[PDB]
């Protein structure tokens, strides 16, 4: 019982290792997909003001 | 949950509002306790009796397809 | 001096008039036409200057809708502009955009006293130099969020919370202690929630003090954008010449923005950044900056704000909260759970909850309501799952303590006597923060659950708990 | 277009000048609102990048007692 | 008669009408000396670079300085060419703005010296070298790691207390040194009071004699700022082509750059381009970085500062600046509160040239096992924090007792250092840093206390230094 | 005798100036045919179709070919009619360009044939007919999931490169053998390659001679590329019209006639409308989208691939075209990275005929199973990939354990695939995929490896590949 107990300490221990290293990946995932996304952010809404803009002359 | 009704109450008749008053607070409990039965450990006794509560709710407020019923 | 309707594009009208005799930005131009045959319709419109165009031409807003406008009509210079009848003949009266009343009560004779709706706002060496504070008689608000008398509270709530008979007893309570008049302005809002509002008015009674503008969805936006405007001259009447601290509510402010930037579209004004106008914050500025407590008066402005899409960092939230002093966050659950007025107490904040304002034991009372309801907010997933055995005393006594203080911070409003038969209660601040300091201090923990539960002050709490046999 | 050039030609203003220039100094302390909290946006990035340091001021440590809330 | 009439002024873009037939060619100086007559007016000294042609015998400019004070119908001064800014040994130890006018207080340059145009077009593919050799800097986490090139873009990633400005102060005396090459430091949109404290260090430390400065600061326009890249490039190119030497050109925070490109963009009225940059950013960016390059003559390589805005890499600025690069060394903070000068972080440092086909086996060797030994050393971190030092392995126990050797190894003493320790510092030939990474990789060494290692030249000075100790 | 100059000539857009009173009506043909009188000149052969009027005689017009050579002042012939494209018996076995001129060699097309106009208005509301019933396509996503109606529109959504040209072709060699009538082959901005592969499987196949085809593909200014599906699409409905036969109608890309809209709006001198589209994105597809219908008198099935660009479903080309669709098949690119082909998203594929009273009963139930054991698998992505299989509360492993099963028992061989991978590719009936399924949902495959079902028709050769697997 006692190297059980051990062992189970160990087991989740490697467990929420694993979880935060899936946690971190998904975290690099989501930057990439921020990333990309507010760069079409800015410029669909520059896009937006250059064409109301032009709209006048 | 998300659904908002303005009116709503003064809309309703009265057997209607009468039991849609718990009929909400029963599907908001629901709502609020799936969250922690996704997984892990295991809600006590009372959390599951209101958790197949609002199952049943769930199971209540399905219909078909261009079959209406009325308000009885 | 008449002028001729060049253009017609939607709720912009283009008007010639003769050299030299151009009218002034800002006045007001009428068209009253006669429809000559059958092929015409009568209009009648008030246009509202506002550009100047180059050769004699004046671009200018229609405050009703221009179907039926032909390339020809004489226009009518006013050499004013929208005068708004003020004084005491406004109260208990709904009015237009224009000064008109809605209602069939009549009409106002031509000798009244008519202010301009466009003035400046009050000087530097004009206005208070002390922070006063608005004693509402609210308990959440005179302990968690003060009003400050001539400043800008915002009201985020939606419906089914109350804010309707929080707005008439803040007027109730204002008209009450304080003999200053409130006036509501409706600003571009669902015009079956000003009718209700309006017989809500007329049920509670707070309608004989309160003048009323309505200018809904239903209107072009220059009748939007100068609603809030037309009220905020009704209220300076009272400020001005009563010398009194008057309530000005606007029912969803974002509105008055969104109605430039749909008018600015039409002008011929280049968009600013996230389609607004570029005279964004200007035009706000001189809305609100016109409501303040100068020396011999005061306008206090609680503000209802539908932020879109619950984005903060949209522009006209931005420009909005940057003027902002309090704010009131309603909360459906504590609605639902009984606490009316349904103000959230973590979440509404204030510039006024400060030492130097409220002094230092309201504002440590006040802070330690607020540090114990947010130590019971970071323990509602454990008591919902895991119960209230689990829950590792010295927090057993913070859920005891904070059911007792979010319960008391409920009243029975005055305007709520008519569905309860609670007559209601004014309780002042001294006697609110001596009553959240002895809940705070324990000398209430013996007193049951309830008879906190829609009380005024804290002997009531003691009575009503031996009113129970406790 | 030169909405950067407007805040550099007044932040560069603000200088310890030299002994044989006097000895004189202008220090500077421009204020950035920012709404919830995004420093990604453009006018905080432009007088980021001009001025010598910065103090966030967060309402996350502002709201939870820490009086002044400044995130070292 | 090339003298023109001012139509409009709108901030920084100055409309100037000539005659038919002598309008001033795109990317021309207008010069515009203007005493007041009266007290109704302003004196003005103000150039201008011409843009566009808008068609009616006006031509769209741009402004190099303040326009406040222009009167429609102020005559202005064609030059007949771009902006010419003087070239040669009367540029080394002086600084300049963007119009090769001296900041300092010394004096001014006469009007016989020569000027050379800002605006030349690159250096043809009949002109280029054909080999990639290795531009040898002495320092030995740079030529051993990531290598650099003689016509070669590197990116400086860091800033803020990592010794930025100490590192390329050593790369301005090693080159000046060893190679007989010198510097020149254009500081494009950079603060101030960043270029005056960089001019006393340069100035107290001797380093200043064999450069020569360009700054285009922030309180200027943006097309004062766009411009000083191209101004100090020029300097660079009279000792690229003239004198056939190898030349560095510092171009500190290349960012600054791109955006004041896109700043005179939008006040020249274009449709924004991806993003908020500019159509022609790629276009400007390869006018810029094309006469970065090494010929038959000489060579120009330049180490450039990059933002990186928003923690993006693929952010348009960037990227394509990216696409120019040829090394990366990143200074990490962690390496400088350590005790390692420079500190240059040698795993995420890389370079193109560092291959078997351009510097050699043995030198690509030892540094993948050296970039493999602190790679598993960086690995074994979180074992030795969770487990202690020992009871890993042998072959672990091993590996960071030869990799801690090598990361307190790759530190130098610095001629910049020497007036902060009083040590003389060291040139380290890229032959003798291969030698001693190998000879720290076959176990020779071990015996030897490993702060021996830290912060010094050769493998003699350790043996030496450890003697000593 | 009234003809008309090149005023203007930009891009793939010209400007031609009339007589006062004899200009064109809009969409009418207008021809130049030039000489190239002297060495400056290049011979011009150009059909031009009007699009605007601009005033002062003046007419917009889009050009059909390349514009290079035209000059300012070149002779524009008016005709008096849109773009006219022969029909009848004459266009079966034949391949057609945008002007309906024969393209495969074998011949040209006399004088005397028949010629209907392009432009014609929508049919009406008392003329379609509303019949719904199951074409059946022999695969198991689309038979399950998303059953396909025999005589309705139905798109095949898909990014780049995900298998939306091989469904087009398994869809082809499942229905074009079997349906007994004409076939009507569009084929608007692909590639060309594609239209060669093609023809030669269908004279391989014995299809033609029974089938229209038209090819716009991606080489073709956007002027061409405009017509060409109103070209296939005035063939088809020729025949369902004239004859009353059932038409299959197959178009390749429908997505290249709004992007070819789009480079040409611009130059008509539109403001730009939601992205980089025109305004008038939606009713330049309506009055394509809303001719491709069966009427009382003949039926037209029409399958169309739709392109997706970026992958971005919420695009506005991409948007508009959902509502015009009886059925649809949303293609992935995160299936098609799993092996998964048909890369078909189950849940966002849609029918108007997955209802109870025209599948049946069963069909039905084991339909929405496979729907919801796949939302729910779905719902619990987020927790298998942080925490994993292991917290998973017995029931949900069970959603899990299934619905591997039942993602890869969607994928299936094709006919078509036999080029790509050798495996000889199969044809599921409607039955034995319910039953198949059912018989998944039932527990019955539960002990097999979940690799043993990727890419195989029914169910007895998941059990005969597991067995081959060693289980
Ligand atoms: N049923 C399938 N089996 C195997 N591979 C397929 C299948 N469908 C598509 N693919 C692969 O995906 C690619 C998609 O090609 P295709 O459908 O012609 O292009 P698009 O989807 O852009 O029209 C093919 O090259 C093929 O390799
Ligand atoms: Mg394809």
């Amino acid at each position: 019982l006692l190297d059980a107990k051990a062992s189970e300490h160990a087991a989740r221990m490697t467990a929420m290792k694993n979880a935060t290293d899936n946690a971190n990946e998904l975290i690099r995932t989501l930057t990439l997909s921020y990333n990309r996304a507010r760069q079409a952010a800015i410029t669909q809404e520059i896009t937006e003001i250059v064409a109301g803009a032009n709209a006048l002359q | 949950g998300l659904s908002v009704s303005r009116v709503g109450g003064a809309a309703q008749i009265k057997a209607m509002k009468k039991v849609a008053g718990t009929l909400r607070l029963d599907l908001a409990a629901y709502r609020e306790l799936e969250a922690f039965a996704q997984f892990g450990s295991d809600l006590d006794k009372a959390t599951q009796a209101k958790l197949a509560r609002g199952a049943r709710t769930v199971e209540v407020l399905k219909q078909d397809l261009h079959q209406p019923i009325p308000v009885e | 001096t008449r002028g001729r309707v060049i253009q017609v594009m939607g709720p912009v009208v283009d008007v010639k008039f003769e050299n030299g005799h151009l009218p002034a930005i800002y006045n007001a131009l009428k068209i009253q036409h006669k429809a000559r045959n059958e092929n015409e319709v009568d209009i009648d419109l008030t246009l509202e200057v506002a550009l100047h165009l180059g050769d004699d031409t004046v671009r200018t807003i229609a405050m009703a809708s221009t179907d039926g406008l032909i390339r020809g009509m004489e226009v009518i210079d006013t050499g004013a502009p929208i005068s708004v009848p003020v004084g005491e003949v406004t109260l208990g009266r709904v009015f237009n955009v224009l000064g008109e009343p809605i209602d069939l009560e009549g009409d106002i004779p031509a000798d009244a006293r008519r202010d301009p709706i466009h003035r400046p706002a009050p000087k530097f060496e004009e206005l208070a130099t002390e922070v006063e504070i608005l004693e509402t008689g609210i308990k959440v608000v005179d302990l968690l969020a003060p009003y400050i008398k001539g400043g800008k509270i915002g009201l985020f709530g939606g419906a089914g919370v109350g804010k309707t008979v929080l707005i008439q007893e803040l007027i109730h309570n204002i008209a009450q202690e304080h003999g200053g008049i409130s006036v509501f302005a409706g600003v571009g809002e669902r015009t079956r929630e000003g009718n209700d509002l309006y017989h809500e008015m007329k049920d509670s009674g707070v309608i004989s003090k309160t003048a009323m503008v309505f200018g809904q969805m239903n209107e072009p936006p220059g009748a939007r954008m100068r609603v809030a405007l037309t009220g905020l001259t009704m209220a300076e009447y009272f400020r001005d010449e009563q010398g009194q601290d008057v309530l000005l509510f606007i029912d969803n402010i974002f509105r008055f923005t969104q109605a430039g930037s749909e008018v600015s579209a039409l002008l011929g004004r280049m968009p600013s950044a996230v389609g607004y106008q570029p005279t964004l914050a200007t035009e706000m500025g001189q809305l609100q900056e016109r409501i303040t407590s100068t020396a011999k008066g005061s306008i206090t402005s609680i503000q209802a704000i539908y932020v879109p899409a619950d984005d903060y960092t949209d522009p006209a939230p931005a420009t909005t909260f940057s003027h902002l002093d309090a704010t009131t966050n309603l909360e459906r659950k504590l609605a639902e759970m009984g606490i009316y007025p349904a103000v959230d107490p973590l979440a509404s904040t204030s510039r006024a909850l400060a030492p130097e304002i409220v002094g230092e034991e309201h504002y440590q009372v006040a802070r330690k309501v607020q540090q114990t309801l947010q130590r019971y907010k970071e323990l509602q997933d454990i008591i919902a799952i895991l119960g209230m055995d689990e829950l590792s005393d010295e927090d057993k006594l913070v859920v005891h303590r904070a059911r007792r203080i979010q319960f008391f911070l409920s009243q029975n409003f005055h305007v709520a006597e008519q569905f309860t038969g609670q007559p209601g209660s004014y309780v002042p601040v001294k006697e609110t923060v001596r009553g959240f300091k002895e809940i705070l201090e324990g000398k209430y923990d013996h007193l049951p659950e309830d008879a906190f539960r829609l009380v005024g002050r804290i002997e009531e709490v003691v009575e009503k708990a031996k009113a129970m046999g406790v | 277009g030169d909405i950067f050039y407007l805040h550099s030609r007044l932040l560069e203003r603000a200088a310890k000048l030299s002994d044989a220039k006097g000895g004189g100094s202008l220090t500077a302390l421009p204020f950035v609102e920012t709404q919830a909290g995004d420093i990604s946006a453009y006018i905080p990035t432009n007088v980021i990048s001009i001025t010598d340091g910065q103090i966030f001021l967060q309402s996350d440590l502002f709201f939870s007692g820490v009086r002044p809330a400044i995130n070292a």
